[PDB]
RNA sequence: UAAGGUGAUAUGAACCGUUAUAACCGGCGAUUUCCGAAUGGGGAAACCCAGUGUGUUUCGACACACUAUCAUUAACUGAAUCCAUAGGUUAAUGAGGCGAACCGGGGGAACUGAAACAUCUAAGUACCCCGAGGAAAAGAAAUCAACCGAGAUUCCCCCAGUAGCGGCGAGCGAACGGGGAGGAGCCCAGAGCCUGAAUCAGUGUGUGUGUUAGUGGAAGCGUCUGGAAAGGCGCGCGAUACAGGGUGACAGCCCCGUACACAAAAAUGCACAUGCUGUGAGCUCGAUGAGUAGGGCGGGACACGUGGUAUCCUGUCUGAAUAUGGGGGGACCAUCCUCCAAGGCUAAAUACUCCUGACUGACCGAUAGUGAACCAGUACCGUGAGGGAAAGGCGAAAAGAAC
RNA sequence: AGGACCGAACCGACUAAUGUCGAAAAAUUAGCGGAUGACUUGUGGCUGGGGGUGAAAGGCCAAUCAAACCGGGAGAUAGCU
RNA sequence: UGAAGGUGUACUGUGAGGUAUGCUGGAGGUAUCAGAAGUGCGAAUGCUGACAUAAGUAACGAUAAAGCGGGUGAAAAGCCCGCUCGCCGGAAGACCAAGGGUUCCUGUCCAACGUUAAUCGGGGCAGGGUGAGUCGACCCCUAAGGCGAGGCCGAAAGGCGUAGUCGAUGGGAAACAGGUUAAUAUUCCUGUACUUGGUGUUACUGCGAAGGGGGGACGGAGAAGGCUAUGUUGGCCGGGCG
RNA sequence: UACGGUGCUGAAGCAACAAAUGCCCUGCUUCCAGGAAAAGCCUCUAAGCAUCAGGUAACAUCAAAUCGUACCCCAAACCG
C-alpha cells in the first residue's frame, strides 16, 4: 500500500488519514470494547495504517 | 473545530448497574475518556461522534486497583469517566 | 576574593614553625587595598584592587599598560 | 537456511521410531518438527468448559529434535544429507551422495 | 507514648525531596550516589 | 536474508505469507508524552501558572513557533554634568549537566610507627574542590659533566637500600654514569630583493583496503546391548575443517559450526594521488623577554628536618648588569669548562577500562563466585544519609496424571 | 485587679500498689500538683556536632550523648583474652 | 553388562587409611609418578541454616456480661435475623483536618492470615464504587522564613544580601433545603437561589498607573443588655382504653 | 413480597416559658505587658488619547477550566 499511497496528493492524503479515524479506528475501538468484535486485527493494522500516512505527510 | 484529535478522546461506553439507571432512569451515558480530554472537548467529542444534544459534562478520574498475584505486585492504570447527561434528543 | 588584579597574587599557604618546630597550617595573605589610579589617557579615575607591588609595576610602567593587560585577560576594571 | 521444512518426506534416524518415514507437519522456532504419525504419546485431555470438550486419553503427536530427523531420498531409497547451490539465479537444495536436486 | 516518626508530607518533600536535594551542592551528589548504586527509589516522591 | 511468523512468564485468540513490498538482522531517515542541566515564571521532580507573534474559525476557541541565566560580539539607545563612561533593548555565538579509573592544579587530616610523646612518621596518602583530554602532564637546556667530551622530555631496568637526611631514633632515601623503550623539531620581541615553490588546515576526489547486515562451508553405516546409541562391535570415510557446542548414555562424518573462500545499496575508520577560499619561501643587516635575576624577613619544594647548605617556588620588603654582557658547576672566593632565564608550541614510548567483541584459565560451581545464576540494589529496616537479605536444578520429551 | 483561691477539660508526674520474656523498650489503677499564665496547644519556620540548645541535669539534639548518626581513612591500633 | 555421591558388610595396614563386594543412585570417574594448593575443625559468649530442650508448660492483650430460640452450612459459644440481658453517652456517639491509600460496597473462596472454631472478616479471588461556577486545593495577597539577576565578600566549594520571586498556620468572589444507590453527594435528580468574568445592542459619559490616600487592620481581662441553636411545658393533632 | 422493600395516599403542623461557652461583639467598659503584613474593595490624580479607545447603567447571551471527593480518623485502617 504504501508504495501506491507514496504517489497521492498533500490534500488527498489527508482525507485517508480523517477516513481512518473517523470509521475504523474509534468504530472498532467502541465495537471491540462493547463486545461485537470477534475480528481483533483490525485494531492493530489499521493503528499501523495511520502512522503510515502520517509517516508519508511528512514529506516537505 | 478540532478536526481528528476529537476522535482520541471517547475511549469506550461503560456497563455497570450505575450506568444503566442512568440511561433510562436521568438521560445520561457514562463513558471512559483519555486522561486528560477536558469537559469542553468530551462535550464537543460526543456532539460529533455520537451526534446528540448534550446538557454538561461531570467528570471523575478513577484509582488504579493494586492487584497481586504468585509473588509480584501491580498498580492498575488510572482512568477517567465521564458522566455526560445528554439533552431530550436521545438515543445511545 | 582577595586577589590582586594586576600581579594575580593570592593568598598561598604554609606552617607556621614554632621554636620546637609545631607545624600549624596559617596562610599568606598579600597586601592588598582599594586604590584610584588617575588615567590620564580616557581622563578619569580607575578603581583596582591592587597589592603593594602592583602598585610598584604601575609606577614602572603606565597605567594604561596594564590595563592592556587586565582587559586582554578578560577582567574589569 | 532450514535444511528440513514444511513439505517434505522424511525418516527418522535416532529414536523409538527408528526407521520409520513421514511428511513434516510444522518445524518450530526452537529447532523441533512434528511429524505425522511418529511420535505419538498418549496426552491425558482434560474435558474443558470453553470449546469441545472430548473428555479422554489422545495420540498426539509431540514435537522431536531437527538433527534427529533426515529427508528421504526416494533414488536410492534410504536417509540423506542435504546442500545448497545456486541453480540459475536462485538459491536450491541438493542431496549428498546421488548429487540430484531436490 | 508519642513517638519520633509524626509524618507530614509537605515537610517530609520540604526536607528530604528531589528538589530539596537537586538545589544543593550535595544533594546533587547524594542523587549521583543512588543513581549509581542503581536504586528505584531515587528520594521520596 | 527468508518459510514460517504475531518478544518472554504462557498456552490461547485473530490473521498474514510460501522463488519472495510476511517475519528477521543492518545502515541512514521520521516519530521522540511529562520530569530531569531544565532553560518562559514558579514548584512539594514527573505538577501549577503564563507572555508575544502567525495562520485559520460557525459564536466556544484552538493550532505550531519563540521568551532562562552567563560569556565573548556587533547595533541602537543612555544617565547623575556639555560629548562622556556606567547602564538598557534586540540578533549572532559558545558555555551550563552527567559518567568508572587514569591525569594536572588548589586545599588537606588523623589513627598508626617511634614499643610513651611534642620534631619526625603515616603522607601531600584518605578526603574535599576546580579544569581538562584520549591520554593528561612534562619538554628542546640560563641542563651535567670533568679538560675526555656528551646533547629536550617521558617511561622501564640497574646504579643502591649505596651517598646523604634523621629526637643521627623511628624511619626516609637520591643523583651522576650505564643498558633499553623511544626518537624531532621549531615559531615569536623585524627589515631587502623576491613572492605560492617546502609546509600544513580543509574541501571534493582514489585505490591497498578494513568496520556495522552476511553467504557458502568437507565426510556413516551393518550388527549387539538398552526406554533412547554417538556406547561396545566390524569395515569405513573426510581433515588448509578432531577449536567448540548440541542432539533420548561419551559424535570428525545427524545438526549447528569450525578452519577456509567470498561479502555492503548506505553510514563509514582510514592512507596515498589530488584541484585548492586560504598559509610564506631562499638570502642579506640588525635585535636576543625588569619590578625580573639577586638580596633581607617568613614559609614551602628538592632524599636533604636551617644545618657549613647549594638549587627551584614564592607571601612580604626591596632591587641589578643587559653579549668590550649575564647564569651554573652543592657555604664561599679566583683562573678554566659550560650554558643563555625572566615569551611560546609540540607527536611517540607511559597510565587507565564505565564500556563493544573474540580467546584462555592447575579461577568459583549456589553458605562458593559480584551484594545480586532466581524480575536484587528487589523485599525488608531507617526521618535521612544509608544499610540490605533469603530464594538454582521434574523429565529425553509435559507425555503435568482421562475416568 | 491578681505569675489570687477551689475545681473539670488540658498540661504535668508526688506517693503507693500492679506489671518487670509486660497490655506497654516507662504504662495501668487509686489518690496527687498547675489549671488567665514565667500557661498550654496545632500548623509552618530557624539553630548542626567541639557545633546547637539549655529557669543548668552534663539535660536534650529521632528508643543512641562528658561530644549524634551514615559513609570513608580502615583489615586503626591491642605487650591483652 | 551401572561412575561419583549416599548406605551397609568382609578383609587388610603401626596410624592417617586402603581393598573387594550386596542395597540405593542413574552419569561420570580416574591408576601411576609428578606439580599446585581456598588441603583436613569440636571448641573462638565463632558465622548461616535446620532441628531439639523447658512443654504440650506459660500465655490467648483490660473484671463492659452474657443467655435462649430459629436460619445457613459438612460442622455454629463466636456468623446472620429474632427476644431478653449488660456497657459507653463531653463517648466506647456523629462530622472534619493530618496521616494512611481501596481498608469502602457486592458476589464467591477458607490453604495461610485472625493468639481458638469459622459458614465471618480490615484475609484471598473477580466485579463494582469517588460526578462541584458556590465545599477544599490550584488561583490573587502577604508573615516567619526560603531562594536570590546585578551586587559585596570568600583558596575553590561557597556566605550574605538588593530589585524580585516563593512561602499559610492568617487575609481575599458566591447554595441551600428535599429526595435517591449495595457503595457518592451542599457534587446527580425536583425546587428555589446567588456570584464573577467575557461578548453584543441601546441610553448616557471624562476615563487613565508599576504612583498617593482610605480601608482591610487586629491585645488582655471584665461586665452587662438583646437574641437565637436547644430544650421544657401546655395546646392542637392521630393512636391508646391496656 | 425474589418475603430484602417498591408504588400509592397522607391529619395537626401552635403559643408560652427557660436558655448557652453560640451570635450582635473585629462592639462597649477598662488595664497596661500597648497588641502582623500585603492584595482584593473604595477613592485620587500622573504618561497619554477623544468622530474613537475606554467608563456607567439595562437587557441578552456565552463561560466558570484542572486536581481532591470512596473509607478509617481518640482508631483493628494514622504514630508505636
Ligand atoms: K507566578
Ligand atoms: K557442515
Ligand atoms: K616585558
Ligand atoms: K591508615
Ligand atoms: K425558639
Ligand atoms: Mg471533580
Ligand atoms: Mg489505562
Ligand atoms: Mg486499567
Ligand atoms: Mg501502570
Ligand atoms: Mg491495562
Ligand atoms: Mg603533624
Ligand atoms: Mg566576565
Ligand atoms: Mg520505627
Ligand atoms: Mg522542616
Ligand atoms: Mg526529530
Ligand atoms: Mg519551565
Ligand atoms: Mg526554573
Ligand atoms: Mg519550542
Ligand atoms: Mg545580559
Ligand atoms: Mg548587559
Ligand atoms: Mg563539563
Ligand atoms: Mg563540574
Ligand atoms: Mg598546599
Ligand atoms: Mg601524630
Ligand atoms: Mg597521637
Ligand atoms: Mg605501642
Ligand atoms: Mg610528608
Ligand atoms: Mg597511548
Ligand atoms: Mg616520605
Ligand atoms: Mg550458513
Ligand atoms: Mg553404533
Ligand atoms: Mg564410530
Ligand atoms: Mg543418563
Ligand atoms: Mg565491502
Ligand atoms: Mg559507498
Ligand atoms: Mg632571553
Ligand atoms: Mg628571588
Ligand atoms: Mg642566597
Ligand atoms: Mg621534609
Ligand atoms: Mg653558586
Ligand atoms: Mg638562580
Ligand atoms: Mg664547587
Ligand atoms: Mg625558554
Ligand atoms: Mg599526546
Ligand atoms: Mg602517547
Ligand atoms: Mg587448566
Ligand atoms: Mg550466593
Ligand atoms: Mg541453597
Ligand atoms: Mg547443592
Ligand atoms: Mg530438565
Ligand atoms: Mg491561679
Ligand atoms: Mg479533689
Ligand atoms: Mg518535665
Ligand atoms: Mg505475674
Ligand atoms: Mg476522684
Ligand atoms: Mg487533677
Ligand atoms: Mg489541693
Ligand atoms: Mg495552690
Ligand atoms: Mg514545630
Ligand atoms: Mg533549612
Ligand atoms: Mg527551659
Ligand atoms: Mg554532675
Ligand atoms: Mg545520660
Ligand atoms: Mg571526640
Ligand atoms: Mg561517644
Ligand atoms: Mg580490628
Ligand atoms: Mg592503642
Ligand atoms: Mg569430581
Ligand atoms: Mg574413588
Ligand atoms: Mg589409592
Ligand atoms: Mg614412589
Ligand atoms: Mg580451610
Ligand atoms: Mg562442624
Ligand atoms: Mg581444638
Ligand atoms: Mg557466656
Ligand atoms: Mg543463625
Ligand atoms: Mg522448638
Ligand atoms: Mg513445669
Ligand atoms: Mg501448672
Ligand atoms: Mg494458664
Ligand atoms: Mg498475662
Ligand atoms: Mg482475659
Ligand atoms: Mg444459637
Ligand atoms: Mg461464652
Ligand atoms: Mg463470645
Ligand atoms: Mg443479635
Ligand atoms: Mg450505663
Ligand atoms: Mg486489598
Ligand atoms: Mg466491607
Ligand atoms: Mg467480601
Ligand atoms: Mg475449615
Ligand atoms: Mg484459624
Ligand atoms: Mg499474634
Ligand atoms: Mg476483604
Ligand atoms: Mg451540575
Ligand atoms: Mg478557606
Ligand atoms: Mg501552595
Ligand atoms: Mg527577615
Ligand atoms: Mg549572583
Ligand atoms: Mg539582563
Ligand atoms: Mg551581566
Ligand atoms: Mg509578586
Ligand atoms: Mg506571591
Ligand atoms: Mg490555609
Ligand atoms: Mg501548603
Ligand atoms: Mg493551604
Ligand atoms: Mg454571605
Ligand atoms: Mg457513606
Ligand atoms: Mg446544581
Ligand atoms: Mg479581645
Ligand atoms: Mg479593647
Ligand atoms: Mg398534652
Ligand atoms: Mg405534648
Ligand atoms: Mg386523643
Ligand atoms: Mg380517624
Ligand atoms: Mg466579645
Ligand atoms: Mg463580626
Ligand atoms: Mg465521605
Ligand atoms: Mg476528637
Ligand atoms: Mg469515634
Ligand atoms: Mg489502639
Amino acid at each position: 500500500m504504501k508504495a501506491k499511497e507514496l504517489r497521492e496528493k498533500s490534500v488527498e492524503e489527508l482525507n485517508t488519514e480523517l477516513l481512518n479515524l473517523l470509521r475504523e479506528q474509534f468504530n472498532l475501538r467502541m465495537q471491540a470494547a462493547s463486545g461485537q468484535l470477534q475480528q481483533s486485527h483490525l485494531l492493530k493494522q489499521v493503528r499501523r495504517d495511520v502512522a503510515r500516512v502520517k509517516t508519508l505527510l511528512n514529506e516537505k | 473545530i478540532r478536526e481528528e484529535r476529537l476522535l482520541k478522546v471517547l475511549r469506550a461506553p461503560h456497563v455497570s448497574e450505575k450506568a444503566s439507571t442512568a440511561m433510562e432512569k436521568s438521560n445520561t451515558i457514562v463513558l471512559k475518556v483519555a486522561k486528560d480530554a477536558t469537559k469542553a472537548e468530551i462535550k464537543a467529542a460526543v456532539q460529533k461522534l455520537f451526534e446528540v444534544e448534550v446538557e454538561v459534562v461531570n467528570t471523575l478520574v478513577v484509582k488504579g486497583k493494586v492487584k497481586r498475584h504468585g509473588q509480584r505486585i501491580g498498580r492498575r492504570s488510572d482512568w477517567k469517566k465521564a458522566y455526560v447527561t445528554l439533552k431530550e434528543g436521545q438515543n445511545l | 576574593s582577595r586577589v590582586c588584579q594586576v600581579t594575580g597574587k593570592r593568598p598561598v599557604t604554609g606552617n607556621n614553625r614554632s621554636h620546637a618546630l609545631n607545624a600549624t597550617k596559617r596562610r599568606f595573605l598579600p597586601n592588598l587595598h582599594s586604590h584610584r589610579f588617575w588615567v590620564e589617557s580616557e581622563k578619569r579615575f580607575v578603581t583596582l584592587r591592587v597589592s603593594a607591588k602592583g602598585m610598584r609595576v604601575i609606577d614602572k610602567k603606565g597605567i594604561d599598560t596594564v590595563l592592556a593587560e587586565l582587559r586582554a585577560r578578560g577582567e574589569k576594571y | 537456511a532450514a535444511k528440513i521444512r514444511r513439505d517434505d518426506e522424511v525418516i527418522v534416524l535416532t529414536g523409538k521410531d527408528k526407521g520409520k518415514r513421514g511428511k513434516v507437519k510444522n518445524v518450530l522456532s526452537s529447532g523441533k518438527v512434528i511429524v505425522e504419525g511418529i511420535n505419538l504419546v498418549k496426552k491425558h485431555q482434560k474435558p474443558v468448559p470453553a470449546l469441545n470438550q472430548p473428555g479422554g486419553i489422545v495420540e498426539k503427536e509431540a514435537a522431536i529434535q531437527v538433527s534427529n530427523v533426515a529427508i528421504f531420498n526416494a533414488a536410492t531409497g534410504k536417509a540423506d544429507r542435504v546442500g545448497f547451490r545456486f541453480e540459475d539465479g536462485k538459491k536450491v537444495r541438493f542431496f549428498k551422495s546421488n548429487s540430484e536436486t531436490i | 507514648m508519642k513517638r519520633t516518626f509524626q509524618p507530614s508530607v509537605l515537610k517530609r518533600n520540604r526536607s528530604h525531596g528531589f528538589r530539596a536535594r537537586m538545589a544543593t551542592k550535595n544533594g546533587r551528589q547524594v542523587l549521583a550516589r543512588r543513581r549509581a548504586k542503581g536504586r528505584a527509589r531515587l528520594t521520596v516522591s
